[PDB]
C-alpha cells in the first residue's frame, strides 16, 4: 500500500511542477507537428450538397523542452497521462469544412519525459466534395488540406507520419470501398513573400462497394 | 494569394 | 431534526474530507493498476440507417472500479456506509466506442454513488450512433452489428477492464421497439502485441437482431 | 421600505445561500418528498419509422426543506422569493425512456416559501419510446413513459403525484392530435435483496390524429 | 482618453461595488416590442412555425443610475448582457429552445434605463392550414414572465402594432397582419393580474 | 541557443502578461474605433427553395488598431507581433442582420497582434441567411443579400469600412453546385433624421447560378 | 388557472 | 428608423 | 430487478 | 497494431 501512495504522490508532483509553475511557438522557438490519419469511414457521400463526411483519428505528435523531466527526479516515471486543457495543443485545422467538426474520443494526451505529447483526437468531418463517379470503375476522388490557422512554416513546420493514410482500422462494412488515400505535405510561397506555408494535404479515392 | 491564406492575411 | 441536522453535518464533513482537502486522484498506472467493470442494459434499437450503414442505440453503462482514497469508516461519519456525488466531482474512466459515427449523447443525470469501502458504481444512460450494416434486419435470419469499447489512453496493465458476465442486460428492453433482440453479448477480449508485453483489453458489444412482426 | 426591502431580500439570500454549507441531499435519516404533477401541451411528433413520440409539457417539481425556512419577522416580513434554480438543490427526476436529451423551453428559476417549500416548474420538449400504432383510428394509440430519481431510493425520495390526471387545461387546441386520455400514476416496486421502495411516475397517453 | 478612464470606473463601479430582482416593494415595468423579420417556416406535418425576430426589452433600475458630472459626462454605456439582471420573458408556447442570433449586449443611460434586444428564432405550436388561401393562416404565441406576476414585473407594450418595416420582402409568407397586444387576467384565488403580451401574426404563401 | 530559447520564451510570456494582466471597454463618441471587414467566399453548400434560406461558407476578415495594445520591441527581444486566443482581448460585435439560425464557427479563434496595435481576426464561419433562390436554374441566377454591422454602435462609435468592394472569391470551391456570377461587400451609410450620428453597414452581394 | 400557470402554481 | 434600429433604438 | 435499476445497482 | 492503437500509439 505504502509504495503505490508514493507512487500517487510522485505523479500528482510531477504534474505540479510541470503545470502551476508556454506561449506558443514563434520564429526564433519553432514547433514540428507531425500528423497521421487512421481512415475509420467514409459514412455520408452528399451529391445534392457536394458535401462527403468522414471518420477518423487524426494523430498529432511535437515536442517540447518545457515539458522535459529526469525519471529519477520523480520515482523512474517515464510517461503519464492528462488532459489536453493540462498543456498547449496546436491549431490544426480542415481548410474546406462545412460544419464544426465532432469530438468522438476524450481529449486526453499522453507526455513522455523527453517532452514528447502524442495527441490523438477521434473526429467526424463534413467537407466540401464531389462525389461525381463514385458508382465506377474509377470511383470519386476528394482532398482536404490540413494546417494551422496562424501559423507560418516558420513557426509551426507539418509533417507526415508517412504518406500513407493508415487504413488497417477501414470499417469492413463500409458504403465505400477505399481505392487510395494519401497524407502529403506541400510547401507553399505566396508571390511576395519568403515564408513557407505548410498543408498536409490528405487525398481520398473511392468508390461505391460492389 | 496570401491576403487569402489566414496565416499570411495579416501581411497585407 | 437536530439529529436531521447532524446526519448532514457528518455528510458534508465526509464529502470536504475525500474532495476538499486531497486533490483529485491522478489516474492509474501500472504500479497501481485499476479493475473497472462494464455492463450493458439495452433499451432499444431506435434507428438503422441502410443508407450510411449507421445504427443507433440506447443504453445504460454501468461501470464499476474501487480506490483507497475512496475509504473510509463509517464510525467516524455517523455511520454512513455511502452517498450520492456530481461525477464531476471525482475521476471517472475514459472508456469509449471506438467506432462511432457521432458524439455519444447524455440522457441522464451525472451522478455516481460512492461506497465505504472506496467502490463507486456510475450509471450514465447514452444514444450510440456506430457503424453497422444492417442487411438482413428483415428477415428470419436478422442482421449482426459489432461494437469495441475500451480506454482511450490506458493498457491494460493501467486499467484492467472487465464484465462480470458476458450476457447483455435485455430485461429493461423496449417491447414494442421496430427491432427485436436475437441475441446480445458483451464479451472482454484480449491482444497482444508484438512490440509491447502489455495487454490491451476491448469488450465487445455484439448485438443480432430483426424487424419485428 | 424600497431599498430597505431590497435589503432585506439580499440578507435573506446571503443567510440561507451564503451563511450555510451546501445540502448534501436526502437520505435514509433525512427523506424527502417530492410531488410531480404534468401539464401536458402538445404531442409535436409521432414517429413510426423509430417508434418515438415528442412531447412537450410543464413539469412542476415540488419539495420542502428545513434548511430553507425562515422567519418573516426577521427579514422584514418577506414570505417568498424567486431565485435561479442553480442557487439552490434541486430532484434528479428523469425520463427512464427517452431516445434524445431532453430540451429546456424555460428560465431556470424556483419560488421558495418561508416554510422551506420550492416550486420548480422546467418546461420541457422530450423525445421517448413510443409505438404509434392505431394513432389513425377511433381508439387511438397509447404510450406510456416512466419518471423517477436516478440514484435515490424511496426511502430517501419519495415521489408523489399532484392527482393522477393529467392536466390538459393548457393543451394546443390545433395539434395534429387529441388526447382521449392522459394519467401520471405513482407505482411502486420491490426487490427480493432489499428492503426499500423504487417509486415511478407513469405518465400515460392515449391520443389519435385530430380529424 | 479622457472616455476611456471614466467609462473603466463607472463600470467597476457600478458591477463590482446582487440585484435580487423585482418585488411587490419594489416592482418593475418591462415594455416590449417586437420586429418581425422572416417566417422562415411552416410545417403542417407537425403545426409548428418559426419566426425570426428582434425582440426589444426596456425597464429601468435605480441602482444603474449615475451622475454624469462625477463620469465625465458620460451619459450612456454599451454592456454585455451578462453584467447585468435581465427579465425571464418567455414564450410560453414554444417547441424548441429559442436560438439566438445576435451579440448579447445592453445599452444602459444614466438615468438607470436598460435596453436589451436579442435576436431570435422560435419555433411554436401553430397549424398553418389556410396558409395558401387569400384568407391566410393566423397563429398565436404568448409572452410572459416565467416567475413574476403583475404586481412583480407590470409588462407592457407601447403599441399594438409589430414593427413589420424590416421584414424580408422576398420571404415565402408575407403578412397580412401582425399585432402584439397586452392582456391581463385574474384568477379568483387571489389579487394579483397575470399579464401576457399576445402575438398574433395572419400570413399567407407570396402569390 | 537553448539558453536563447528560453528568453524569447520570457519576453513572449511578459509582454501578453503586461497586456493583458497589467492592463478596454470598447468604443465610444471620444475614444472611435475603425473596423475594417472583408469576406473570402468559400462555397455555397444549400440553396432551399422551400424555405428561402441559402447556406454559406466563407472566412470574414476584421481588422482594427488600439493604443492599448502597442509596445516597443527593443523593450520585449524584437517581439514585433504575437498571436492569441480571441477569448483574451475585444472582438468588435459585427454581426449578419439576416441570419436565420445562429452562425456555426468553423476554425481556431485566434488574433493576430502587431506591435503597433493593430488587430487582425479571420473566423471561418457557416452562415444561414433570408435569400429567395428563384433564378438559380437559369442564366441570369439568383441575386442574394446579406448586411452586416454592430449590434449596439453607430457610425460614430464604430467606424466599419472595406479596402476593396470585390469579394475574394480566390479560394471558392471549383466544384461547387453553384457558380459564382459576381460578389460585391459595400460599404452603405444612412441617417435617420432625428440624429446626427451615422448609421453604417456593409451589405454582402451575391449572384450565383447552378453550375452546369 | 392559478395552478396551471408558472407564475402563480407556487400558491396552490 | 432609429427606432427599429439596434444601434439607434435606446434613442427611443 | 435491483441489477438493472440505477437507483439500486450500486448494491449489487 | 500497436500504432494504429491509441492507447499504444504513443511509443511508436
Ligand atoms: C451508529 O449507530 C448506532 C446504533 O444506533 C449508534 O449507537 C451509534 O451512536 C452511531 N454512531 C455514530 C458515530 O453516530
Amino acid at each position: 500500500d505504502d509504495d503505490k501512495l508514493h507512487s500517487q504522490a510522485n505523479l500528482m508532483r510531477l504534474k505540479s511542477d510541470l503545470f502551476n509553475r508556454y506561449p506558443g511557438p514563434t520564429k526564433d522557438d519553432p514547433l514540428t507537428v507531425t500528423l497521421g490519419f487512421t481512415l475509420q469511414d467514409i459514412v455520408k457521400a452528399d451529391s445534392s450538397t457536394n458535401e462527403v463526411d468522414l471518420v477518423y483519428y487524426e494523430q498529432q505528435r511535437w515536442k517540447l523542452n518545457s515539458l522535459m523531466w529526469d525519471p529519477n527526479e520523480y520515482g523512474n516515471i517515464t510517461d503519464f497521462r492528462t488532459s489536453a486543457a493540462d498543456i498547449w495543443t496546436p491549431d490544426i485545422t480542415a481548410y474546406s469544412s462545412t460544419r464544426p467538426v465532432q469530438v468522438l474520443s476524450p481529449q486526453i494526451a499522453v507526455v513522455t519525459h523527453d517532452g514528447s505529447v502524442m495527441f490523438i483526437p477521434a473526429q467526424r468531418l463534413s467537407f466540401m466534395c464531389d462525389p461525381t463517379g463514385v458508382d465506377s470503375e474509377e470511383g470519386a476522388t476528394c482532398a482536404v488540406k490540413f494546417g494551422s490557422w496562424v501559423y507560418s512554416g516558420f513557426e509551426i513546420d507539418l509533417k507526415t507520419d508517412t504518406d500513407q493514410v493508415d487504413l488497417s482500422s477501414y470499417y469492413a462494412s463500409s458504403k465505400y470501398e477505399i481505392l487510395s488515400a494519401t497524407q502529403t505535405r506541400q510547401v507553399q510561397h505566396y508571390s511576395c513573400c519568403p515564408e513557407p506555408y505548410i498543408d498536409v494535404n490528405l487525398v481520398v479515392k473511392f468508390r461505391e462497394r460492389r | 494569394g496570401c491576403c487569402s491564406d489566414p496565416r499570411c492575411a495579416w501581411r497585407c
